[PDB]
């Protein structure tokens, strides 16, 4: 019941792309990088947890053993398949693999065609762009370069396709081998403290495959121990294929390149098999392996000549050296020299397994194999031969004491009497230390340093055999310098100073080290002797202390061993000075020991180091002294004496240059280890301080070890850096390393010295660090200096970044100057690195990585915050930015060529399964370069840079970054990020066409590679990254790329085809990725709607249902329930969904298909009604509490100082406003940030950031719902669903009005809400009044508006004018709705008494902007005086309206838009009878006849259409306002004011003439009605008295004839100019005519 | 339908066209206020016509 | 130190 479903998914998925098969390349990468997300991914988890994959990895031979699976192949290929089947059949016929494996490899190659095409030589345009960028760096091949057309036409050929298929087959073989090897490594030597998911997966895989259960006291190793022969037998087929290529393969394909590729693949497979065997063997170290397998293995090696026949070529040295080393390692492992000698000397049976010692045939085979190997003249057999010789040397003696099975061997090959052959072999092996040199080389290739060929654990477990051999060969050959240097190169491996970390690993990895202190043979022979030979033999003891301090940082059981050895050294040994010949006497105790006793009181360095008289010593023939002392203090004193350039003839000899360098290096490493272990829990924080105090002990009080290093630098820096020998450069590197080490525990003195180091732009004296530039050769001697100086500078900048604090003796100016000098030196190094010639590329790669990381940390630290905390490095960051954004045109390319060269070297580095150190270093270098490019792009985008000369080079760098990911998947996210930032800089700056730089074929390949968002694993980080990249690429003016990415060449394989598949599962998908997916959807809709909306409507049955599901089951208050950070994510998702719904509804309305969709969607707005316009979830309480608690504990640093500078797009997470990524390292130095039980300020800051993100999501949802409801109000115009609609609108208005009163958010963090949410309710009430569907429930709705108007500070004429105007319009529409509807009058008189009067008085006082405000107030009063509740409370309101004496100021302002508005205001005031008569009093007539407007009125120019603006304005102010007021004041009393109106009429007859003349064969018909009523009333009055109304000044003939001749032709002169947004007037006009017939007739 | 939609389409962000609804509302409100104040003047005159009798 | 690769010396080892 073990099928290949998960192993080989159906062909339909592989072709359609719905499920990318987890090829062995991805598994190998995930197992090599030890990535948590990928290893814990569902796809890979199910793939590894399957029993089929377990059986396959436990039997790799079956994966390629020739079988007849024709039936399975036909069943899989049945139910572009013809070509796939043809290629599979051809491959199965050529190679002996089965048809299923061939089909799988062909499918994988088909899915990986993008990479195979991108790893091809570039086109001609690319070479031209590279040459233009270049203005060394000659890694191109233009002689063979061709265009893209001929490159693609040749790619689709048959021969090239078959060659690519074979290359992919070999690559997949190598990937499978590496993946199974890494899986066995991780399962056997799993590191502790790993994630729970990793441990669970490991336990599951073990229990399923090998039944290896950790809870069992004795797990089942059987199934794990049976993995050695499984690969030892496959090595046979590997070497057979290496020595002979497939015969059935066509001869045309068997070219030199193919032969080399096949040989390299076979060598890699053999190396991986050997490594897996070595791992399965060391899994059971003490017990022996089955001799039946070692017999066959030794016969195999004898026949194949230890793979020297296939490795004999000179083109496989890089793979041969590690292959030979691993062969030697596995040979020494299966030999078990230690256990073999234990058995030969103990004679006790191990009982684990029978050894080959009981079989004489195996011994004979091993002996003849070793003899043949030594006679063939091969170096790989040196350690194995030597070991075997030792074994025979112990068997001979074993036979002499017994003079049993081994005797048969000893007598079969005539090895009993004579011992000549093995002795000669050992002599030859030890001559010239060839065996030791080859062992050191193997350890280097099998170590942990970056130079090692395998992973750190692989080398850690491989060095065990060599260490045991040296243990077993120590007591035989005497102590000598060669074995010591060999063991040193083994244990240390030649790693650097920064290769030391406190990362806790499995005890197994530390075994190889602890063995030095566990076994007595390696303790009393190497460690004790190394300690005794000091400082005479300084390098061994120094390197031993260094490696011990680097390896035992986390081991608390042996953490004080280095400190003990350094502070309590048991003995002393140094050269003898002839001057001391008269200061000793021989005790004549033992002449062989040559002991003696001091007779004089020797004073060394004449507290100071004094030795007491009477100390014993041994002459080692130099001499040993058995005196207890602290070697650290003596070493510091020697360093001081050497730095002072003083020599003592009567004292000990001075340290050598190399000796001093190694001393300072070991001191720096020990200090770093102490500083790293002190921070860890359980240590002592005084460890580094105590170490420095001991180092500066018994020294002059005026100086310490730091001062000693300062004097050393000052003495060695006198001459030019170029005029320095190797060892002096090693000394300078070591002193810089010691400064780096001491930077942690004593930053103050380090900065004080760097301020005057005189080595970085310090003074004009020779010795500056910038003079080592030019076209020089930076070998290992000259590279160890800069590689350390750059890291020292990076550490200095990191320490300075913590400006929130140990620091006695520093100041802001000093740190700023040091940082500026460091930046200048780093920039000089970055500009000069493009000319040096390094012995290898790894050195230059590390240098570029270090300088780029330093520059990136400098740039980010400057813009991450905007407070004073980032001022120490501000001149430096500023300098670097001015020099990398706007450099001079002469040196512009010198700063860009390094990046181009790095990208070239990365895009043409071959893929290799070995040397993981170089791979990870190159990956980190690429990621640092990409991050630095992104930082530069963001810096250019900020500060307002309109012309970025770096963009021209970044385009041609993206030309290479498009193919760079093809070499490594790790680069897929960083590269995309960079591209996103380049696009962002191209937006706020058409831009340079990116298709011209990328190319059609290359661009299509990149799109086909990136369109699938991390399909094989499905991680969230790389998903959000690719969705932000897609959104940024679409938002910009990119159109070709956007079209190719959306259409896919609708969409069938385009990004959207997968975005819909992710949208249809948002109910279970991570909310974090859902936000990015929705952002991509919105970015594709707003810029490319015609495609996205079309595809969504064609597939709406899957999206609308999921949207409704999300909306219905989205609670409003999610904080109280389970989940606190998910609230902001859910709010953002809802906001994006609402925005998309609104956009699609707008599109449908434009298409007139939005009725049914809107009617179905309105029933899903529940979540909106719950958590929409209401922004009261700001919880200012906890924010204020946190601010107070932070200001009380940090008086200097404020909470607002951590505000982001808007350098990077703010994340909607725990770092929206407060920079947590920096705070974690800035405030975590003192107690209070960490907190007990995950408490303190960190959790509160995280909660505050989450609340701010939630508020931002609420604002986004506010805007989205605002647009949605604004369009729906127009959509839902008909008379249906009115109830729910009005309820929702009223609820929204109430929530807005309540939030306007409740606690407001800050204005510096978020945008001011004033005037942002008022127009929303304004337009809502507008449209609801237009529909006339209000429930006249203003009794409570107006209270909030009144409270807001009262508590707004009365900014009538302040800067907050929009807010005042929108509030006035809101209250206007509210009181109008109220008018349509008593308990209302008492609630609406407040606005008539306190609001209108106060605002009118303020406006009248300010006017001494204003016109529109006064008109709005007039309209407010007019619409407010119309409420039915006022027609009875007129009595009550007369006093409030008369108390402010508004009429006086109105008439004053009337004394010309201001006069118009004042006239309208007093008119609306006269609407009440008491006010009507009050205005009708003589107060009015006075100014009415004295007004200055009468100047223009008397002029005949008056007219409605008069050319002059003044004349028409006056005519309108008279027609629209004066006549209604006249009628109103006449209503009060007419008989008394008739003389007055008569005099006014005869004083200005021009108005009457113009009114009766313009109309010949409306606001004027109202005038006619007013005149008719006036005539009627004045006639009725005159009927009694004749004194008044002397003349009517009005005609009946003309006016009657007019109204006769004006009762379709009427539309001749009806051109309404004012109203143009809406039968309208004719009805009114006829009504007025009826009124005329009612007054005149 | 899609043919005409693509023919009469403009290359510009969609979120900017819907925004024009705000401008349109700000331009309609004026006429709406003018209609309010005209139906109000009308009402007032009516009530006066019912006061005189 | 002494004779290289001492092949004759006998010790308890």
């Amino acid at each position: 019941t073990l099928t290949d479903r998960t192993y080989l998914p159906p062909l339909e998925d592989c072709l359609t792309g719905r499920t990318v098969i987890l090829s062995w390349r991805l598994v190998a990468s995930a197992l090599e990088d030890a990535d948590l997300a990928r290893l814990t991914s569902p796809a890979l988890s199910t793939f590894l947890r399957d029993g089929f994959v377990h059986e396959l990895l436990k039997h790799p031979a079956r994966v390629f053993e020739p079988k007849d699976l024709k039936q399975e192949f036909e069943t899989k290929t049945s139910s572009g398949v013809d070509t796939i089947k043809k290629d599979a059949l051809w491959l199965a016929d050529a190679v002996a693999i089965n048809q299923v494996a061939a089909l799988r490899i062909v499918l994988i190659e088909y899915q990986t065609r993008a990479h195979s095409h991108l790893v091809l030589p570039l086109s001609t345009q690319d070479v031209a762009n590279i040459q233009e960028a270049a203005g060394i760096l000659s890694l191109l091949n233009p002689a063979s370069a061709v265009d893209a057309e001929t490159m693609w036409c040749d790619f689709e050929t048959e021969a090239r396709r078959r060659e690519r298929i074979l290359a992919t087959y070999l690559s997949e073989r190598r990937s499978f081998t590496a993946a199974v090897d890494a899986l066995v490594t991780f399962l056997l030597h799993s590191a502790p403290g790993q994630h729970k998911d990793l441990d669970s997966l490991r336990r599951a895989l073990l229990k399923d495959a090998f039944a290896f259960d950790e809870d069992l006291d004795v797990p089942d190793r059987s199934k794990l121990l049976t993995m050695a022969p499984t690969y030892m037998n496959l090595v046979e087929d590997c070497i057979a294929r290496a020595q002979a290529l497939p015969a059935k393969l066509g001869e045309s394909f068997k070219t030199e390149a193919f032969e080399l590729d096949w040989l390299r693949t076979a060598i890699t497979e053999a190396v991986h098999s050997l490594s897996i065997a070595f791992q399965a063997l060391d899994l059971d170290t003490p017990y022996f392996a089955p001799h039946e397998l070692l017999s066959e293995w030794f016969e195999l090696m004898n026949s194949s000549l230890f793979l020297e026949s296939i490795l004999g070529f000179e083109v496989v040295a890089d793979l041969a050296m590690p292959a030979r080393s691993l062969v030697s390692a596995i040979c020494l492992k299966m030999l078990n020299i230690d256990r073999t000698i234990q058995f030969l000397h103990d004679f006790d049976y191990p009982d684990g397994e029978e050894p080959y010692l009981l079989s004489s045939q195996t011994l004979n085979k091993i002996h003849t194999a070793v003899t043949n190997a030594v006679n063939s003249g091969v170096a790989a057999s040196l350690p194995v031969a030597f070991a075997w010789s030792l074994i025979v040397h112990q068997m001979h003696l074993g036979y002499q004491e017994r003079a049993s099975p081994y005797d048969d061997f000893l007598r079969e090959q005539r090895l009993d009497n004579d011992i000549a052959p093995v002795e000669q072999i050992a002599m030859l092996a030890t001559s010239r230390g060839q065996v030791y040199q080859v062992m050191s080389e193997m350890a280097l290739c099998l170590g942990t340093t970056h130079e090692a060929a395998f992973r750190p654990a692989v080398g850690a477990r491989a060095r065990l055999v060599f260490q045991d051999l040296l243990k077993r060969s120590a007591y035989l050959i005497p102590y000598q310098d060669e074995p010591v240097f060999s063991l040193l190169a083994i244990l240390a491996t030649g790693r650097q100073y920064w290769d030391v970390t406190d990362a806790l690993s499995a005890s197994s990895l530390n075994q190889v080290y602890t063995d030095m202190l566990d076994d007595e043979t390696l303790f009393t022979q190497f460690t004790m002797q190394a300690i005794n030979r000091f400082p005479y033999e300084f390098n061994p003891f120094s390197v031993l202390c260094r490696v011990l301090a680097a390896a035992l940082i986390t081991n608390k059981d042996k953490a004080d061993v280095v400190t003990g050895w350094l502070w309590r050294t048991p003995t002393l040994t140094v050269d003898w000075n002839p001057a001391w010949d008269r200061s000793y006497e021989l005790c004549f105790e033992d002449e062989n020991t040559n002991s003696f006793r001091l007779t004089r009181d020797v004073d060394l360095f004449g507290e100071r180091f004094i030795i007491p008289e009477g100390t014993l010593g041994r002459f080692v023939t130099t001499a040993r002294l058995e005196f207890e002392h602290s070697a650290l203090a003596l070493l510091g004193k020697r360093l001081e004496v050497k730095a002072a350039e003083e020599i003592c003839d009567s004292g000990m000899a001075p340290l050598d240059v190399d000796e001093q360098a190694e001393a300072v290096a070991m001191l720096a490493t020990v200090l770093r280890a102490e500083s790293l272990k002190s921070t860890a829990k359980g240590g002592d924080p005084e460890a580094p301080l105590k170490f420095l105090k001991e180092a500066s002990r018994l020294l002059p009080h005026n100086k310490d070890i730091l001062t000693v290093i300062s004097d050393t630098i000052d003495g060695l820096v006198e001459k030019e850096l170029l005029e320095l020998d190797g060892p002096q450069i090693a000394v300078l590197a070591s002193c810089l390393q010691f400064l780096h080490a001491a930077l942690a525990v004593c930053p103050g003195r380090v900065w004080a010295y760097m301020s005057r180091c005189a080595l970085i732009a310090g003074d004009a004296r020779p010795g500056r660090l910038s003079r080592i530039t030019g076209s020089l050769d930076m070998y290992a001697e000259r590279f160890d200096l800069l590689s350390s100086a750059v890291k020292l500078f990076a550490a200095l900048i990191d320490s300075a970044a913590c400006s929130a604090v140990p620091w006695l003796g520093t100041s802001e100016k000093i740190l700023s100057r040091v940082a500026l000098a460091i930046a200048q030196a780093a920039l000089d190094v970055y500009e000069s690195t493009t000319t040096w010639r390094f012995r290898s590329e790894l050195d230059r790669s590390i240098l570029v990585r270090d300088v780029v990381g330093l520059m990136h940390k400098l740039v980010v630290h400057a813009h991450t915050l905007s407070s004073h905390l980032t001022s120490t490095l501000s001149p430096a960051a500023a300098h670097i930015i001015s020099s990398f954004l706007t450099p001079p045109p002469s040196a512009s390319s010198l700063r860009f060529q390094p990046l181009l060269g790095t990208l070239l070297v990365a895009l043409i580095t071959p893929r290799a399964t070995l040397y993981p150190g170089q791979s990870r270093i190159l990956a980190e270098r690429v990621t640092s370069v990409l991050a630095f490019c992104t930082s530069l792009l963001r810096a250019a985008d900020f500060l307002g840079q309109t012309h970025i000369p770096l963009q021209t080079h970044l385009f041609q760098s993206a030309c290479l970054l498009a193919r760079l990911p093809a070499a490594n998947a790790v680069y897929r996210a960083p590269v995309l990020e960079l591209l996103r930032a380049l696009v962002e800089v191209a937006g706020r700056a058409e831009p340079p066409s990116l298709l011209g730089y990328l190319g059609s074929h290359a661009a299509r390949s990149f799109i086909s590679l990136v369109e699938g968002i991390d399909k094989p694993f499905g991680r969230v980080e790389h998903a959000v990254v690719t969705w932000r990249f897609f959104a940024a690429v679409i938002r910009n003016r990119q159109q070709w790329m956007a079209g190719c990415l959306l259409t896919g060449r609708v969409g069938e394989g385009s990004v959207l085809a997968a975005a819909m598949e992710r949208l249809r599962e948002v109910k279970s998908l991570d909310v974090q990725e859902a936000v990015a997916v929705m952002d991509f959807v919105v970015s594709a809709q707003n810029y490319w709607p015609w495609t996205i909306f079309a595809v969504r409507k064609e597939k709406e049955v899957v999206d609308a249902l999921r949207g409704y599901v999300r909306g219905l089951k989205a609670p409003g208050m999610v904080m109280k329930t389970d989940g606190a950070a998910a609230a902001a994510f859910q709010a953002r998702i809802a906001a994006y969904v609402a925005e998309t719904f609104a956009m699609q509804l707008y599109h449908m309305r434009q298409m007139r298909q939005a009725e049914k969709f809107a009617g179905e969607l309105v029933a899903d707005l529940d979540y909106f009604l719950r958590e929409g316009v209401m922004v009261w979830g700001y919880n200012a309480s906890l924010h204020g509490n946190f601010a107070r608690n932070f200001a009380k504990r940090f008086p200097g640093v404020e909470v607002d100082d951590f505000k982001r500078t808007m350098w990077l797009p703010r994340e909607l997470g725990k770092g929206y406003y407060y920079a947590l990524e920096v705070a974690e390292q800035m405030l975590g130095f003192d107690a209070g940030w960490g907190g007990v039980k995950q408490s303190g300020f960190r959790k509160e800051m995280e909660t505050a950031n989450l609340n701010l993100s939630l508020v931002e999501a609420q604002v986004s949802l506010f805007h989205a719902w605002e647009y949605l409801l604004l369009e729906l109000t127009l959509s839902l115009l008909p008379k249906k669903e009115n109830a729910a609609f009005a309820r929702q609108v009223l609820q929204v208005v109430e929530q807005c009005l309540e939030a306007n009163q409740r606690s407001q958010p800050p204005e510096n963090i978020f945008v001011v809400l004033g005037h942002a949410r008022a127009g929303l309710a304004l337009t809502l009430l507008q449209r609801l009044a237009d529909a006339n569907q209000l429930p006249r429930d203003v009794t409570h709705l107006l209270a909030l508006v009144s409270s807001a108007i009262h508590a707004v500070e009365n900014p009538f004429g302040a800067n907050d004018l929009p807010y005042f105007r929108t509030l006035l319009k809101i209250l206007f529409v509210v009181l109008r709705a109220a008018k349509q509807g008593v308990a209302i009058t008492q609630q609406v008189l407040t606005i008539l008494d306190r609001v209108v009067a106060r605002c009118f008085r303020a406006l009248a006082a300010l006017v001494h902007t204003a016109p529109e405000d006064l008109a709005l107030i007039t309209a407010i009063l007019q619409a407010c005086l119309s409420v039915p509740g006022i027609e009875q409370c007129q009595v009550q309101v007369l006093n409030i309206m008369a108390a402010h004496d508004v009429f006086q100021v109105a008439v004053a302002l009337f004394s010309p838009v201001y006069g118009e508005l004042a006239l309208l205001f007093l008119l609306e005031l006269s609407a009440l009878p008491a006010l009507a008569e009050h205005l009708a009093c003589d107060g009015l007539l006075g100014h009415l006849a004295a007004a200055r407007l009468a100047g223009y009125m008397r002029r005949t120019n008056v007219g409605p259409f008069a050319e002059n603006a003044g004349a028409a304005r006056c005519y309108a102010i008279w027609a629209k306002c004066l006549l209604p007021l006249l009628l109103n004041i006449l209503a009060a009393l007419g008989s008394t004011v008739a003389p007055e109106v008569a005099w006014v009429l005869n004083q200005f007859p021009n108005l009457l003439q113009s009114s009766v003349e313009r109309i010949e064969p409306l606001l004027e018909i109202s005038e006619i009605h007013s005149l008719a009523l006036l005539t009627r009333v004045l006639a009725a009055c005159r009927a009694q008295n004749a004194r008044d109304v002397p003349e009517v000044t009005w005609d009946g003939a003309k006016v009657l004839e007019c109204v006769e001749y004006w009762l379709k032709v009427l539309r001749e002169r009806l051109v309404p100019l004012g109203p143009r947004e809406v039968n309208r007037l004719e009805e009114k006009a006829v009504g007025l005519l009826v009124g005329v017939r009612e007054v005149l007739e | 339908d899609v043919d005409t939609y693509l023919s009469n389409l403009q290359t510009k962000t969609t979120l900017s066209m819907i925004a024009d609804g705000l401008e349109r509302s700000a331009r309609d409100f004026d006429a709406f206020l003018e209609e309010n104040v005209t139906l109000e003047w009308e009402a007032q005159r009516k009530r006066i016509y019912q006061h005189f009798g | 130190e002494d004779s290289i690769l001492q092949p004759g010396a006998f010790s308890a080892n």
